[PDB]
């Protein structure tokens, strides 16, 4: 599915910026919708900087931490939103992130995991919700609404 | 079952993030 393939496009994307190597240069986004999944994780991660900072040189099981809760962060009532994607997403890729105030093939394998487990529960259940919601061009429509 | 737990406080940040932007 052509849906389906932007969708892994943008997990990948994403994820991969947040598994590289400490110090390399940024990748730039590969879409637009990348571009602003990476802003509103960036402002999310700003918000809740000590509840994202306290998983971020999370030492455990990173795909099985994300496997199961996976199906209720999306689904649970009220039901999937547009924010709960954006926070479910930027906490897989918080686990994924090193670097040296952090320390103080593993993460290739992970992130090639956790992109096909979130590609999967986003297509599988939520699918009908997505194309409803306008595909990946409402969720950047979504996030780029004006502010006062 | 600490899945449990850290799911809810992703579901409760997730649905407070989309309120700042649902309409405006």
């Amino acid at each position: 599915d052509p849906l389906r393939e932007r969708t892994e496009l943008l997990l990948a994307d994403y994820l991969g910026y947040s598994a590289r190597e400490p110090g390399t240069p940024e990748p730039a986004p590969s879409t637009p919708e990348a571009a602003v999944l990476r802003s509103a994780a960036a402002r999310l991660r700003q918000i809740h900087r000590s509840f994202f900072s306290a998983y971020l040189g999370y030492p455990g099981n990173r795909f099985e931490l994300v496997a199961l809760m996976a199906d209720s962060v999306l689904s649970d009532s009220p039901g999937p939103t547009w924010g709960r994607v954006v926070t479910l997403v930027t906490f897989a890729g918080t686990l994924l992130e090193r670097g040296p105030l952090v320390t103080a093939g593993d993460v290739a394998r992970d992130s090639q995991r956790l992109v096909a487990l979130l590609s999967s529960r986003l297509m599988g259940q939520h699918r009908a919700w997505l194309q409803a919601q306008g595909g990946w061009d409402g969720f950047s429509h979504f996030f780029r609404t004006p502010f006062p | 079952r600490p899945e449990i737990w850290i799911a809810q406080e992703l579901r409760r940040i997730g649905d407070e993030f989309n309120a700042y932007y649902a309409r405006r």
